[PDB]
């Protein structure tokens, strides 16, 4: 069929340098504008830059002097080479054709993560969290798991090792201190609790780290 | 640079509705040379970016025809006929008639409506492992409300507390149609232990006072 392969993301430290680049599969960038584009974490898609016909090539004036886009139209294969980069510059990136006489965008390649942080790898600390007192009667309770101070992204969390997955809520990570913090509830019938164990299981493949965490009264 | 402003921000349909978007440029999109360079895209969750409609009214090939685009110079619409599950996600207007740069709108999220919901409010005191650590976070959890718009206060000590409160909100539940929210205020060991009364308060439009759960220190 017609597609990119996108290369591989990565964490980077600030002023640092990156290359991202994809592949043309069943296409020629001949006449095309190949692209870059990202979307930030506060969920904003935004152009980054364009390369057409080898000359036409224009910058996000937030990047320019720091990310350099090029062409290879022999292998056909875009680059987004990024040096000097800022926090702020933490987003998933795309590539993508553009149709240089309709100028939409129509295939565009998987997303690819790119990390700009200081942080080091941090397996996160998993604290169990009981309901306050006078709070555990009721027809159910909410029992909770706090992880934080982790990086990088992700950790898979589960409730009695996936035995619980109904009314459970997993939170998306926030970042404070330059490390991930995530939460999780489950909601139980009053019955079950604590008669019954409830535990919170966080796996953190960067750091090789698995904590059970046995919430109790 | 041209700006582009979508509205609304969330639209909350049920199956089988109609469903209508729009997005507005600061300047005409006419370029010189005739033609109007804006078009609509479509990203869900976990997945890039796919053209819908160019050019404002032609539909892309393989597009389902309940997608179509309208409008001119300044002020445009895409509409669905038929909203159906697949249509759910995030709809972006784009222009690339004034370039560099390409803009785009901050999207809209197309979203399910079901009936209104309370939440319900769960507070948690900072855990004897954190404690140890020298740092103490309460916990709030705001569940399966609907519809997605609230706001949590903290109070210490009956005072309200902005500083140190970080919060996270899920995605619309794919099975109840509802949301959830969790709010935590930070704080170091040291400031916790001076001070007594924990409070977290739901402001959400099924009720006119705010939900509020409560919690004393010294009692656990
Ligand atoms: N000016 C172009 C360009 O490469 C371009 C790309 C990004 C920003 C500014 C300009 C070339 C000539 C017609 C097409 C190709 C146009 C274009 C504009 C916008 C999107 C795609 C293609
Ligand atoms: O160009």
């Amino acid at each position: 069929e017609v597609k990119l392969v996108e290369s591989r993301g990565g964490l980077v430290k600030p002023g640092g340098s990156l290359q991202l680049s994809c592949a043309a599969s069943g296409f020629t960038f001949s006449g095309y504008a190949m692209s870059w584009f990202r979307l930030t974490p506060e969920k904003r898609l935004e152009w980054v830059a364009s390369i057409y016909n080898g000359f036409r090539i224009h910058y996000l004036d937030s990047v320019k002097g720091r990310f350099t886009i090029s062409s290879d139209y022999a292998r056909n294969i875009l680059y987004l080479q990024m040096s000097t980069l800022r926090s702020e510059d933490t987003a998933m990136y795309y590539c993508s054709r553009g149709d240089a006489y309709s100028r939409y965008f129509d295939v565009w390649g998987a997303g690819t993560t790119v990390t700009v942080s200081a942080a080091k790898t941090t397996a996160p600390s998993v604290y169990p969290l009981a309901p306050v007192c006078g709070d555990t009667t009721g027809s159910s309770v909410t029992l909770g798991c706090l992880v934080k101070g982790y990086f990088p992204e992700p950790v898979t969390l589960t409730w009695n090792s996936g035995s619980l997955s109904s009314g459970v809520h997993t939170f998306p990570a926030v970042l404070q201190s330059d490390l991930y913090t995530l939460s999780s509830s489950v909601t139980v019938t009053s019955s079950t609790w604590p008669s019954q164990s409830i535990t919170c299981n966080v796996a953190h493949p960067a750091s090789s780290t698995k904590v059970d965490k046995k919430i109790e009264p | 640079e041209v700006v582009m402003t979508q509205s609304p921000l969330s639209l909350p349909v049920s199956l089988g509705d109609q469903a209508s978007i729009s997005c507005r440029s600061s300047q005409s999109l006419v370029h010189s040379n005739g033609n109007t360079y804006l078009h609509w895209y479509l990203q869900k969750p976990g997945q890039s970016p796919k053209l819908l409609i160019y050019k404002v009214s032609n539909r892309f090939s393989g597009v389902p025809d309940r997608f179509s685009g309208s409008g001119s110079g300044t002020d445009f619409t895409l509409k669905i006929s038929r909203v159906e599950a697949e249509d759910l996600g995030v709809y972006f207007c784009s222009q690339s008639t004034h370039v560099p740069p390409l803009t785009f709108g901050a999207g809209t999220k197309l979203e399910l409506k079901r009936a209104d919901a309370a939440p319900t409010v769960s507070i948690f005191p900072p855990s004897s492992e954190q404690l140890t650590s020298g740092g103490a976070s309460v916990v709030c959890f705001l569940n399966n409300f609907y519809p997605k718009d609230i706001n949590v206060k903290w109070k210490i000590d009956g005072s309200e507390r902005q500083n140190g409160v970080l919060n996270s909100w899920t995605d619309q539940d794919s099975k109840d149609s509802t949301y959830s929210m969790s709010s935590t205020l930070t704080l170091t060991k040291d400031e916790y232990e001076r001070h007594n009364s924990y409070t977290c308060e739901a402001t959400h439009k099924t009720s006119t006072s705010p939900i509020v759960k409560s919690f004393n220190r010294n009692e656990c």
